[PDB]
């Protein structure tokens, strides 16, 4: 942070170079930054992370996932329903 | 370049808005009314409330 | 690999840079969503300062930004100034309206997404998105563009 | 090979395929290039029965469903046969481009291909290819074509336009198809 | 700031600074060390073609003086 | 009340001084030169430009996102197929299926956004009686196919798996005025 | 030599890029793509038709106007003339009556371009 | 050798009109409240090799309707021209050296525009077509003034040749005696560059881009390379004519020095002027050449056969 | 712009398609500290105003460019159907938020700038003066904002408080219906129109009685705009039916539909 | 804000303006981002006596 920078330049981020195995020297996308500091970094509170952390639940996610469009990670639409018509299984056995 | 007649063709942005929100209840056709005008957004929203 | 595949790739990465770094989109706004992509030319976000200039004639253009509701009357008229666009040529399909029909979709006279007309390369959501989701989407297709193989492709044939 | 493990498999036979992204008509009316056109002895001794680009993968899609299609060699040929000179010589009343042929010996016209076939990119012509333009296509006979997959052959003048406009100059972009005299055909 | 736009305009300036002094310093090179001579007028012309003539190497440029007469 | 924008025609006579300050004004182009004064005095300002993506627009809680859905603190899903998001849908955008569950619970076996239909307007997320439904901060999503914007229950809990910190952050900033 | 040199160079150098511009990139031709541009929908007519000239008279004029100036160009050597009164009311006549008649047609309304 | 002075001008002058399409879209961005062009290399000191090697990449448009040979010969013809305008400028000693140079620029300059008129009609679509007559009329507007300003200052000058201004320009810029006509002579090189305000044979908000709509890629090219040379071109020109850089006969690069920085500036205003104004309607570029600058240049020309007469300050012949 | 489309987000989430304002009041209250950031955006954009003007307003080449072009008479602008600063222009007297006001416009002072030669260049100096008119009624807005609630205390239109549907039986099944069914709306029709920027902006809106429109026919301005191009654009050039078209100040979005 | 004190002489003057006094960038003037909580009032209708609905 800078506070003597004008609204919009007096916060910023230097992503990482390596993320989830993926080289970011050059590759890095705002997609990047992880729940509890996009809050802050996109001024939606003045509070950062450090000082003020969010409420720890067993069910979040303990690693923060980038945009994985395009890769072997990217997200597939399926039904999520079972089958609703059930077929009659004619006899394994003859019948004369 | 004089120009000596302006046939204006329009309905290329025509999106059948109209029929559309006879298919909506009241509240749910309010969008419909940003999207007309939509650079006087909230214009639009305040003409369809006070109708309503 | 060899000393020949090698420099192969390096030319790929060259001509690749070239391309990521003077993406021109056409002139070319449908609806609200427009209106945003005006946002992300304007001085905030300035996207001329990653090499993104809008040039009016398909002929002289690389990307078309489909922003906003593709009707069937306008159809054709799409189709025509991507076929004039020369190769290599994308498109980014932008907002709910030019990614599947939207706040439309169920209309007599929309097309339900572009993509029945045109090849899309990047879908960025919103109604409108942002500028700055607009800008997101215009620096994955850079990336995008930065694994193209083509002549890496060629080699191997 | 391929029958001798999938046996039931099905084998489609086209004769060339013209279309417009194909290798055949673009090919002769990209002749205009050299000014004058070789042909192994002017064209009259080669009889091509050339398909239609569209029917060919109508026959192929209509073969995913066909009882009647496994285990068999389907030959998917055009309507009519033709000799390659006047075949030729109706590509370029296509595109109204001026015809002037000449007859060029076959090992003389391997040489060029083999030079073309140098090429690193996509060769516009190689050796095989000189071949096969004057290998005559093998008359009908015993096998099942496209009537039998349910597809009518489209005639070459019906859809050669499509193709060969593009290769016409501005002057006669416009020519309409009656405006071109069909090709003559051959019955062997 | 405004003063990022300098970089390309000092690659500018530089270029626009080297035609002319290329062409000086390979006039002077090619002329003897000296200016190249201007023939306007065919008096000129003839006076250059004279100092060729009299060089006693073909070169207008390799003046003489009085260790000649 | 009214004013004229265009109406200065107190027609008067003219002196010397004022027909050559008229004439000093064509001839020397004064009022195209107060034109270039002012892009120059652009030229020397600090410009408004932001180093995207390493900076980011301002938002707020209100934010419409990326939508996800949401648990309680036990783990427990909060939506209970009530379905009074898909009915005030505008775009009709979700699509939802629900039985009871092998502990006899109400929970849906479908939650479907299309979110290429979606108008992003919120509807859902003032609908939903128990919290359920959010859109979240999150506007980049972009993606390569129009496939991937199908999103399904396992998404959408995902989503909320993953954005539940700020999530909830942002629900305890606005929902007093909710 | 030097003159007829460098601007055969000028040609070689242009010649060379539109060789380079239509021979390295890839290529792929159809119909639709080469088609002439009407921003999407196709012309209705040739471009070839005629297209109307509004300023046809100041063009013709400008024919007339570039052989005063031709008049003009030789001034610089015919200041050094011993007959300078002679010279001077020579120029000076010429610009009044080509001044005169540019007024004649500016009065005439023949620098209005036609409707 | 002299084909190393040959290099050591063509190069530089292409290098310098690349690094201008950057100066221009900075400069532009600035006054804007943006940046320009910043990541592309180091404060986007790539980006002008980036937009060539990308336009040299791209199919070049071969349309069906167009007349080819024309078609290619117009942007081969643009930059040709736009070179060959350099070769006699004195900075201060010219590659070529002209008895009548300034008239060789007029006639180059004036061939220039059948580049633009024979793409615009070879092109055959009705908004290169536009493109084109637009030329026509620019032409007629400015080329009627142009070579009379010249005359007018030239007639101070003695000579066309263009060393011989550095000798008239010793002890004084011709600016002081002849600033009404170097006023004329720059808004006449605005409409000679097709540069705002009198952008109109491209005009894009009205012909999308007019004379070259239907031309792509490296022969796109060539017509922008050719567009932003002539620029630093006139504006060479305008500071050698008008605004005499230093001339020591013993000191030669400082007058070149002198000489890029006052044509630095000179097209830093154009960029400006650009930024700033809008589009003349191409019927009100002819009125303002025929009814402003026309009675304007041919009162001031006889006032200049005038001057050197009545005050005996008639120059050298040599 | 990019500065009020934050004002959007922050009232409702989006900056653009906010969807705030609703039969029986808005949305949401405004959040703490806005009304104090359209104060700071309030005071400078006079400024902003006075630099476009300073470029525009009195440059020769703009004036060529829209003096006397697209003139309209004040009687063909009324049988056109003209509205907004199409009338105004041509020095009609008239503008709804005066004549037939809406919300609290008969509370605020302002006046409407009237043009005197119906040309693009007194409708240009209509819509820079509106501007600044504009910014004289936020500054009341912004002193007079009352306390109080922003919907309608009526639990049959405006759906409760979160809170109340979370703890009161009528209330829940209040949101309930509101969020399904909808309010049903007593049969008729309106017309209903408002000076939208673009002009007069109505809705001939029927209801059947059901919580479903029957009928809702869009007056958009522009629509009757832009059927009066040909009429505008006489004896003009192709760059100035350029100009026309953004005299008329068209979005296609309305007139479409 | 940051500008020299003569590169604001020279942009104040270049526009004949006080730009300093109306800066278009954002500082410090500004809402915190972080607010204390509201607490909103209720309407007329929240009564608990001579509230029947079909009155109003
Ligand atoms: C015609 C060309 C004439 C050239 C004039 C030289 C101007 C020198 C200059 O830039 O000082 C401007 C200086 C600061 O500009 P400002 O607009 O008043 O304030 C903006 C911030 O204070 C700016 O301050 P800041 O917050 O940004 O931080 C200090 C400032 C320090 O940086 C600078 O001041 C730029 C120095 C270069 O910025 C930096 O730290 C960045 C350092 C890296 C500089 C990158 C700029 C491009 C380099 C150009 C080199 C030339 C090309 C070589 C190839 O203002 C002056 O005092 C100008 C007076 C005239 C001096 C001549
Ligand atoms: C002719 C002109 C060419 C001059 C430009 C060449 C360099 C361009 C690359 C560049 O500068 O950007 C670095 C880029 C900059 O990174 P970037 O472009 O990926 O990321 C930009 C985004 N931000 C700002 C967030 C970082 O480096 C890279 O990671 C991409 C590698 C490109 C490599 C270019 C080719 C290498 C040289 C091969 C020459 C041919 C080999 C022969 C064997
Ligand atoms: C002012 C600028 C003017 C100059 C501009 C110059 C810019 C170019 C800079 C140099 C890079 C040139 C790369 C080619 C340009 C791209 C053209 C293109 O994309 O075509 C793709 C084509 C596509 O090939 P394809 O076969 O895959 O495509 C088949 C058909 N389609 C398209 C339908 C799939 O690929 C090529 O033809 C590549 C040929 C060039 C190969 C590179 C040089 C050979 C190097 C071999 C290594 C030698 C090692 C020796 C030491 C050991
Ligand atoms: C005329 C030659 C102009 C050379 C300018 C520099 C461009 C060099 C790269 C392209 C070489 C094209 C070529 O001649 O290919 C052989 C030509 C094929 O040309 P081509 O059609 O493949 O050209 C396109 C090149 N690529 C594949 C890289 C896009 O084959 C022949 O032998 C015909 C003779
Ligand atoms: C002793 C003897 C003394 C004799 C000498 C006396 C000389 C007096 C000085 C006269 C100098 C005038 C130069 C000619 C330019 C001019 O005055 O023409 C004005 C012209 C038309 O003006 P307009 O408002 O359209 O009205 C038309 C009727 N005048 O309008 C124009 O030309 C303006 C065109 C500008 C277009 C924008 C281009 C950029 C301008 C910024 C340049 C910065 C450098
Ligand atoms: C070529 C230059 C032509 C002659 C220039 C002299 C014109 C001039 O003096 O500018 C005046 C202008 C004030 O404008 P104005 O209010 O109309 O003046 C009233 C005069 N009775 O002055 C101003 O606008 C104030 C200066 C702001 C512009 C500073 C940049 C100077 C631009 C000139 C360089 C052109 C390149
Ligand atoms: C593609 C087309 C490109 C055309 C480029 C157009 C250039 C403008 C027109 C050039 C014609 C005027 C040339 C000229 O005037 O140069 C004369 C020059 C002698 O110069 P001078 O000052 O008289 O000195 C001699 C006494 N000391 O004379 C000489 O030094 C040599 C003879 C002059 C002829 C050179 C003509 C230019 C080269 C044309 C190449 C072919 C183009 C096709
Ligand atoms: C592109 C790269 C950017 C350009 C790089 C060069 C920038 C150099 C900046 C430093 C310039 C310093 C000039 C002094 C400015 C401060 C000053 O003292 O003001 C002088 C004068 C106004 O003085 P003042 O008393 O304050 O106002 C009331 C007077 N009646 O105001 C003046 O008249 C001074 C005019 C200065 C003009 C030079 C600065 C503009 C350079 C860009 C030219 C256009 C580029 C296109
Ligand atoms: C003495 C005569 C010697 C024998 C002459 C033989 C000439 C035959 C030329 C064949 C054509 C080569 O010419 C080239 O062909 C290619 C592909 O074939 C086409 O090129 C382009 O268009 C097609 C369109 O689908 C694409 O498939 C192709 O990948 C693309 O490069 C063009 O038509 C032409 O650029
Ligand atoms: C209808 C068209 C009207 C426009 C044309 C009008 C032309 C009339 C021109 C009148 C001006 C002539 O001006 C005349 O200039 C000459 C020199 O040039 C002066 O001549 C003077 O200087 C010259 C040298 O040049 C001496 O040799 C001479 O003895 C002396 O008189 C005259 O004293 C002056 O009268
Ligand atoms: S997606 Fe939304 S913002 Fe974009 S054009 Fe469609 S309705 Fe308008
Ligand atoms: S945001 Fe609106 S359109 Fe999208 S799912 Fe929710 S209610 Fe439907
Ligand atoms: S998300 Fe909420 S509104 Fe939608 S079905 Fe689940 S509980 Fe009901």
């Amino acid at each position: 942070e800078d506070n003597k920078q004008f609204f919009g330049r007096h916060r910023w981020v230097i992503y990482t170079t390596e993320m989830n195995g993926k080289n970011t020297f050059w590759d890095v996308d705002g997609s990047m930054v992880p729940p509890e500091w996009h809050r802050w970094l996109h001024c939606m509170t003045d509070d950062p992370p450090t000082t003020n952390p969010p409420t720890a639940r067993k069910f979040i996610w303990t690693n923060h996932k980038f945009n994985v469009s395009a890769t072997p990670e990217q997200y597939v639409p399926y039904s999520t329903t079972r089958k609703k018509i059930h077929e009659w299984v004619p006899p394994s056995t003859p019948y004369k | 370049e004089m120009v000596r007649k302006c046939d204006p063709h329009i309905g290329l942005l025509h999106r059948g808005t109209e029929k559309l929100i006879e298919y909506k209840t009241y509240l749910q056709a309010l969008p419909y009314f940003d999207r007309l005008d939509y650079v006087s957004m909230m214009c639009n929203e305040q003409a369809y409330s006070i109708a309503v | 690999r060899s000393r020949a595949e090698y420099v192969v790739t390096k030319l790929d990465d060259l001509i690749n840079w070239a391309r990521r770094s003077s993406l021109w989109p056409m002139t070319f706004g449908l609806a609200c969503c427009a209106v945003e992509m005006m946002h992300m030319a304007a001085p905030r976000y300035d996207m001329d300062r990653f090499g993104v200039v809008f040039r009016a004639s398909p002929r002289q253009a690389d990307v078309m930004i489909v922003a906003g509701t593709l009707t069937n009357k306008m159809a054709p008229a799409l189709r025509k100034v991507y076929d004039q666009m020369p190769e290599p040529r994308y498109v980014v399909s932008m907002g709910s309206c030019a990614n599947g029909g939207g706040y439309y979709h169920y209309s007599y006279s929309v097309v339900r997404g572009c993509d029945r007309i045109v090849p899309v390369d990047i879908y960025v959501p919103g109604c409108p998105p942002t500028a700055e989701a607009l800008l997101y989407g215009i620096l994955q297709l850079q990336r995008k563009i930065k694994r193209e193989q083509k002549l890496k492709i060629w080699y191997r044939r | 090979e391929v029958r001798s493990v999938f046996p039931e498999a099905i084998i489609i036979r086209p004769s060339d395929i013209f279309g417009r992204e194909d290798r055949f008509l673009n090919h002769f009316a990209n002749y205009r290039w050299f000014l004058a056109v070789p042909l192994v002895s002017l064209g009259f001794k080669t009889v091509k029965q050339p398909v239609y680009v569209a029917d060919v993968s109508k026959g192929i899609v209509n073969a995913t469903k066909d009882p009647d299609a496994v285990g068999k060699t389907f030959a998917f040929t055009g309507p009519n046969r033709y000799l390659l000179f006047h075949l030729v010589k109706y590509i370029f009343g296509m595109t109204h481009r001026t015809f002037i042929p000449y007859p060029l010996p076959l090992f003389v016209y391997s040489w060029i291909g083999k030079l073309f076939g140098l090429s690193p990119f996509e060769p516009w012509t190689t050796k095989d290819k000189v071949e096969r333009i004057h290998i005559s296509d093998v008359m009908p006979t015993d096998l099942p074509g496209l009537e039998d997959l349910g597809v009518q052959p489209t005639p070459l003048e019906l859809k050669s336009i499509e193709v060969l406009r593009r290769h016409r100059t501005y002057r006669w972009l416009s020519s309409e198809i009656e405006e071109t005299k069909p090709a003559k055909t051959v019955n062997y | 700031m405004w003063f990022e736009i300098l970089p390309g305009l000092a690659i500018m300036g530089v270029c626009l600074v080297i035609p002319g002094v290329s062409t000086a310093y390979i006039h002077k090179f090619t002329n003897g060390g000296k200016e190249k001579r201007v023939a306007r007028v065919q008096y000129q012309w003839y006076l250059m073609e004279r100092d060729r003539r009299i060089s006693g190497v073909n070169r207008y440029y390799v003046s003489k003086g009085l260790e000649n007469i | 009340t009214y004013k004229y924008v265009n109406k200065k025609e107190q027609e008067s006579e003219v002196d010397m001084k004022s027909a050559t300050d008229n004439a000093a004004r064509i001839l020397m182009w004064t009022e195209l030169i107060r034109g270039l004064g002012m892009t120059l005095s652009y030229l020397f300002r600090e410009p408004a430009t932001i180093n995207y993506p390493f900076e980011k627009g301002p938002l707020s809680p209100r934010f419409r996102g990326e939508h996800a859905l949401r648990r309680y603190p036990s783990g427990e899903e909060r939506c209970i197929a009530c379905k009074l998001c898909e009915a005030i849908c505008p775009a009709q955008a979700i699509t939802i299926e629900a039985e009871p569950r092998a502990d006899g619970s109400r929970r849906t076996t479908r939650y479907d956004i299309d979110m290429t239909k979606c108008i992003y307007c919120g509807f859902c997320q003032e609908a939903c009686p128990v919290d359920a439904i959010v859109e979240g901060p999150n506007f980049e999503f972009s993606t390569e196919t129009h496939e991937e914007l199908l999103y399904n229950k396992e998404k959408l809990l995902n989503n909320g798996d993953k954005w539940e910190a700020e999530i909830a952050a942002n629900i305890q900033a606005d929902y007093l005025y909710r | 030599m030097n003159l007829y040199t460098v601007i055969f160079i000028n040609i070689l150098l242009s010649l060379t890029l539109i060789l380079v511009a239509f021979w390295l990139p890839q290529m792929n031709l159809y119909s639709e793509k080469a088609n002439p541009y009407e921003c999407g929908f196709d012309p209705t007519s040739s471009a070839r038709l005629p297209f109307s000239m509004k300023f046809f008279l100041v063009a013709i004029t400008f024919l007339l106007f570039d052989l005063e100036i031709a008049l003009l160009l030789p001034l610089p050597w015919a200041i050094q003339t011993i007959k300078t009164s002679t010279m001077m009311i020579m120029a000076f006549i010429l610009v009044t009556i080509l001044s005169l008649g540019l007024a004649y047609e500016w009065t005439q309304k023949g620098l209005e371009w036609t409707e | 050798m002299f084909f190393i002075n040959i290099l050591t001008l063509l190069v530089p002058i292409l290098i310098a009109m690349a690094f201008l399409t950057l100066v221009e879209r900075k400069i532009l961005g600035y006054m804007q409240l943006r940046k320009g062009p910043n990541i592309v290399g180091p404060y986007g000191i790539l980006q002008p090799f980036a937009d060539a090697m990308k336009l040299f990449m791209k199919e070049p448009m071969r349309p069906l309707t167009t007349s080819m040979s024309l078609f290619i010969i117009a942007p081969t013809l643009s930059l040709t021209l736009a070179l060959s305008l350099w070769v006699p400028l004195p900075m201060p000693h010219p590659l070529i050296n002209l008895n009548l140079g300034i008239l060789f620029i007029l006639a180059t300059s004036s061939l220039s525009v059948y580049s633009i008129l024979w793409s615009g009609w070879a092109s055959n679509s009705k908004y290169s077509l536009f493109g084109a007559l637009r030329a026509v009329a620019q032409t007629i507007s400015y080329e009627v003034t142009m070579a009379i300003i010249l005359l007018s200052v030239l007639l101070m000058n003695g000579s066309y040749s263009l060393q011989t201004l550095i000798t008239t320009q010793e002890h004084m810029w011709l600016l002081l005696p002849a600033w009404p006509m170097a006023m004329m002579w720059f808004i006449s090189t605005l409409a000679e560059t097709n540069r705002a305000p009198f952008d109109l044979t491209e005009g894009e908000s009205e012909l999308v881009s007019g004379f070259n709509v239907e031309y792509a890629a490296g022969p796109f090219a060539l017509f922008f390379m050719a567009e932003y040379t002539n620029i630093i071109l006139m504006n060479a020109l305008t500071t050698i004519i008008f605004l005499g850089p230093l001339y020591y006969i013993n000191l030669p690069e400082l007058y070149s020095t002198n000489f890029m920085m006052e044509a630095l500036l000179l097209s830093s205003t154009f960029l400006w002027i650009r930024a700033s104004y809008p589009r003349f309607r191409y019927d009100q570029l002819m009125h303002l050449l025929w009814k402003n600058f026309l009675p304007l240049t041919l009162a001031l020309c006889m006032w200049h056969i005038s001057l050197p007469i009545f005050t005996a300050g008639v120059p050298p012949y040599m | 712009r990019e500065k009020m489309f934050e004002f959007y987000e922050r009232v409702s989430g989006a900056r653009m398609h906010a969807a705030y304002i609703r039969p029986g009041g808005v949305h949401q209250d405004l959040p703490l500290g806005l009304l104090d950031d359209i104060y700071e955006f309030s005071k400078n954009f006079s400024l902003r105003i006075d630099e476009v003007e300073e470029m525009l307003t009195n440059n020769r080449i703009w004036r060529n460019r829209t003096v006397d072009i697209g003139v309209v008479t004040a009687e063909d602008a009324l049988n056109y159907g003209f509205s907004g600063v199409m009338l105004r222009g041509s020095g009609i007297q008239w503008d709804l938020r005066k004549t037939q006001p809406y919300d609290v416009y008969d509370q605020v002072e302002f006046d409407v700038p009237i043009g005197s030669r119906g040309d693009c260049y007194d409708r240009y100096l209509c819509r820079v003066e509106e501007m600044r008119q504009s910014l004289r009624i936020i500054e009341q807005c912004l002193n007079k904002m009352p306390p109080g609630e922003i919907k309608v205390d009526d639990a049959k239109v405006s759906p409760p408080k979160r809170a109340e549907m979370k703890t009161s039986m009528e209330s829940l099944i209040h949101h309930f219906k509101l969020y399904t069914e909808g309010y049903q709306v007593p049969p008729g029709a309106t017309y209903t129109a408002i000076e939208a920027p673009k002009g007069e902006f109505g809705v001939y809106l029927v209801s059947d009685g059901s919580s479903r429109p029957y009928r809702c026919k869009i007056k958009a301005p522009g629509f009757a705009h832009l059927a009066g191009l040909d009429k505008m654009s006489k004896g003009h050039m192709l760059a100035d039916v350029v100009a026309i078209i953004g005299t008329q100040d068209i979005v296609f979005g309305e007139i479409d539909r | 804000a940051s500008a020299t004190r003569v590169i604001q002489k020279l942009r104040n003057w270049a526009s004949g303006q006080d730009l300093q006094a109306k800066l278009q960038l954002r500082y410090q003037e500004i809402a915190k981002r972080t607010q204390p909580p509201p607490k909103l009032p209720v309407g007329p209708s929240h009564k608990l006596s001579n509230n029947y609905y079909c009155t109003r």
